[PDB]
RNA sequence: UAGGAAGAGUAGUACUGCCCGUACCGCAAACCGACACAGGUAGAUGAGGAGAGAAUCCUAAGGUGAGCGAGAGAACUCUCGU
RNA sequence: GUAUGAGUAGCGAAAGAAGGGUGAGAAUCCCUUCCACCGAAUAUCUAAGGUUUCCUGAGGAAGGCUCGUCCGCUCAGGGUUAGUCGGGACCUAAGCCGAGGCCGAUAGGCGUAGGCGAUGGACAACAGGUAGAGAUUCCUGUACCAGUGCUAAUUGUUUAAC
RNA sequence: GAGCUGUACGUAAGCGUUGAUCCAGAGAUUUCCGAAUGGGGGAACCCACUAUCUUUAGUCGGAUAGUAUCCUUACGUGAAUACAUAGCGUGAGGAAGGCAGACCCAGGGAACUGAAACAUCUAAGUACCUGGAGGAAGAGAAAGAAAAAUCGAUUUCCUGAGUAGCGGCGAGCGAAACGGAAAGAGCCCAAACCAAGAAGCUUGCUUCUUGGGGUUGUAGGACACUCUAUACGGAGUUACAAAAGAAAGUUAUAAAUGAAGCGGUCUGGAAAGGCCCGCCAAAGACGGUAACAGCCCGGUAGUUGAAAUGGCUUUCCCUCCAGAGUGGAUCCUGAGUACGACGGAACACGUGAAAUUCCGUCGGAAUCCGGGAGGACCAUCUCCCAAGGCUAAAUACUCCCUAGUGACCGAUAGUGAACCAGUACCGUGAGGGAAAGGUGAAAAGCACCCCGGAAGGGGAGUGAAACAGUUCCUGAAACCGUGUGCCUA
């Protein structure tokens, strides 16, 4: 949490981008039924949600 | 819509299988996706170019659990035709 | 609206008796003539009951 | 709870009062508490996953917290439970003898 | 015609074209009649022989053998033939 | 809730027969042959309506006026692809709503501009193929309608092409 | 402070003493329909315009903001029509709808029934529809009550009293004041008059606004007189004018600590039960634990606790303020109102001898030597100043939240609903509207053998009980069976 507020508000997007894109990779591979560590999805999703919550209390 | 979220996830079946071989690559997207919304988002993800594109609605089907009715969620299917010079999405 | 705007008198209710007091319910209207009058600054036509007007608005 | 996982318990009251040993699991949803060598029982399972050819097997089962006392290692009698706050923390005390059990 | 007016068409190339419905039954066991009900349900095509004919009898393409049976051949009731 | 009527009425128009097969179990399920019925229909399409009843693999408690190895029933997986078909992004009739407005104890009634509203008007794709389910939609040939960019000449500049 | 990833068994994958799950205060995100408000619409759907940015070689596509109507207001343009008005556009505030099936104010307003028929009358200004609300609403500071003497704004309660009265004088309707209580609080305009302006010049004026004065009946005010007084003081956002900032205390929303028996002993599956002994208590409330627990658990009495937000009280701050006596020449004190005629309604009062209050239409005063009332009316007397307005408390009701209570129910009862109930089902629709609780302390929920395709059984086993086996405590009666002692063609 505290980890990410010592960033200019422009490089938490790159990483938010980041997330993004292994979230999808990560859902499509359990669509396709070779995914087996499942807390994955959760972790990407809560620190996609840290990070959107930074950005809009930042201002 | 982010790129990322109008396409929500591959339909892996005995007949999406038997298509994939025609360049045809079958997904899920939202239930408010254009048809050509589609399109450019794949273009954006997968990095190839598309010659068409085909969508279809789904209704919700009625399921039993015991004492319990309701309905199961509702579709959207989407079929990416890839042109004739362009890499072949994996699947695998 | 059908009231007089100087001074808002309206219809009423009541009885309309007979010999023998059957009673049957009647209406008590008001004189409401249509005028032309001052309602601001520039002129309009307006409802204005006749008594109110015996006496002080112009025309 | 007032006892939890990897203490030293002696039973009080049951079909198998006076008896002691650890625990290896709580429930605070349930108030019941599991302890090895205590209550067990016999289950008849099929073959399985696990245990693939069943048979009779002997587990433990859990026994209610009210039926247990928790054993001082220093002293070594079961006590009931104070609490005081040793440095910056609270930490348990056998509230009987006085010595602090941890 | 009023009006806009520094762009215009022409030929050839390549590219672009959204949303909803799209299964299945549909003179029926899936629609309207509480039912796997002798009832009702708009429109298009609707062959041959004899015939004026979409009448009538037997047939083609096509579709069915009707969700209780077998066996005796009394009275009586119903539909029929002398 | 359970009896008597009682193992009684009924089993809802119609031609079936035999030989093989599966199966613990076959008049009722699968195949073959013979026979029979409809044929301006009991045939082939498509509206309204219904909402998964459609296909594959399993099942036989309950449903099926009997039986059932079967099914429009139970369980799990699947299945509907459009610039051109029908409807919107086009148009209006009956009718409906209706800024201001007229009327009226309250509520509201009527109505102008305007807008909705097909059962009608307008508008560019045909023939084939596909053994589990989609076809003017997918694929192979050949087409058409509207628009954009780009190459090549052509043409005009306010007594002004368009 | 040690486990956790809901119901709900699970499998899988994981996270936790760097302090997770959980609990309380405050924040961010908050798709689409719905007053729905860019346009349209058959609810959760379709289709845009204007700016800004973005993508492609471009068409195509993507984000962000705004765009309804009405009322009040400012400005700009501006018709027949010359000036202007109507209209048109932009800008700023406000409204819309919901409900708590309760409470209450207004507009409108029945019949069944009773009278042993029925029309006056009652039922009833009830049910219902519509509008406006507030946490309460309504009423309220005497044109009053009352009589040989006096009171002193309003409201609610006890008596007055089923009295005085109304009444096809039938059925029936039914007061008030005096007395005793709860609570108590008073004020602000208009009018003369002073000053200012602007406008009409109705033109030496009038008429509109602003500021100041001033509001009462033993008359008051204006106007002239003196006295004190401008922050000396008083006052306040609940009326009396209104808008903020604080400090302290206190409270509401999470919690901490909290004494005393593992006593022995019999029965039992198990002790909280019996017997014999001890202890705490400002704690012997309630619930749970293998049966009935002050001393086993959560706890209780008592004592502590708030980083954050809301409520409340005292104080600071802030803001606003002339009140005494005497003359009382001249002026003022609510105009189409008060009353009256006609026609209705409410007052307990049905037009009656009918005062009192309101409505519609007509007629229509005095004005301080004046005006009104004391149940027609006149004279005398007594009391009081209408035709402008505001106002807390004592009162009514509970959709709700916290803590409790019951000579209230215990599954045909109690809500319709103890269970995925306004559900299943019925109806085109408004609408109507059920049935359904209990294994065991703990799933320990029957491994294994035999008959069968299964279902179901018979042994074995868990269990105190399996005649407790996934409608599972207890299991009555009607009803359906097998055996048999006595009688029966
Ligand atoms: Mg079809
Ligand atoms: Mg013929
Ligand atoms: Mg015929
Ligand atoms: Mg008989
Ligand atoms: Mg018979
Ligand atoms: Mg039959
Ligand atoms: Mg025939
Ligand atoms: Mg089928
Ligand atoms: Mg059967
Ligand atoms: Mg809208
Ligand atoms: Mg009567
Ligand atoms: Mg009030
Ligand atoms: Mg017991
Ligand atoms: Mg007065
Ligand atoms: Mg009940
Ligand atoms: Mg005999």
């Amino acid at each position: 949490a505290n980890d990410i507020r010592d960033l200019s508000t422009t490089e938490i997007q790159d990483q938010e981008k980041a997330l993004k894109e292994e979230l999808f990779n990560l859902r499509f591979q359990l669509a396709t039924g070779q995914l087996e560590n499942t807390a994955r999805i959760r972790e990407v999703r809560k620190a996609i949600a840290r990070m959107k919550t930074i950005v809009r209390e930042r201002e | 819509m982010d790129a990322r979220d109008i396409i929500k996830r591959p339909v892996v079946t005995e007949e999406s299988t038997s298509i994939l071989d025609d360049k045809k690559y079958t997904f899920e997207v939202d239930t408010r996706a254009t048809k050509t919304q589609v399109k450019y988002a794949i273009e954006e993800i997968f990095d190839v170019k598309v010659a068409k594109v085909n969508v279809m609605n789904y209704k919700g089907k009625l399921k039993r659990m015991g004492r319990y009715a309701g309905y199961t969620n509702k579709r959207r299917k989407a079929i990416v035709t890839v042109t004739a010079d362009s890499k072949e999405i994996q699947f695998f | 609206a059908k009231e007089c705007v100087i001074t808002g008198r309206k219809s009423r209710s009541g009885n309309k008796r007979s010999h023998a007091m059957n009673s049957s319910k009647r209406t008590w209207k008001a004189n409401l003539q249509k005028v032309r009058i001052l309602v601001n600054g520039k002129p309009k036509k307006v409802w204005v009951s006749a008594r109110a007007l015996k006496s002080g608005k112009v025309e | 709870m007032h006892v939890k996982k990897g203490d030293k318990v002696k039973v009080i009251t049951g079909k198998d009062k006076g008896k002691s040993g650890k625990v290896l699991a709580a429930f605070p949803k349930k108030d019941r508490v599991l302890i090895e060598g205590i209550n067990m029982v016999k289950k008849h399972t099929k073959p399985s996953n696990i245990n693939p050819q069943g048979g009779i097997l002997n587990v433990e089962a859990p026994i209610h917290v009210s039926n247990v006392m928790l054993i001082d290692p220093k002293t070594g009698e079961p006590t009931r439970v104070g609490y005081e706050v040793k440095g910056d923390k609270k930490v348990r005390v056998a509230k009987k003898s006085g010595e602090v059990i941890d």
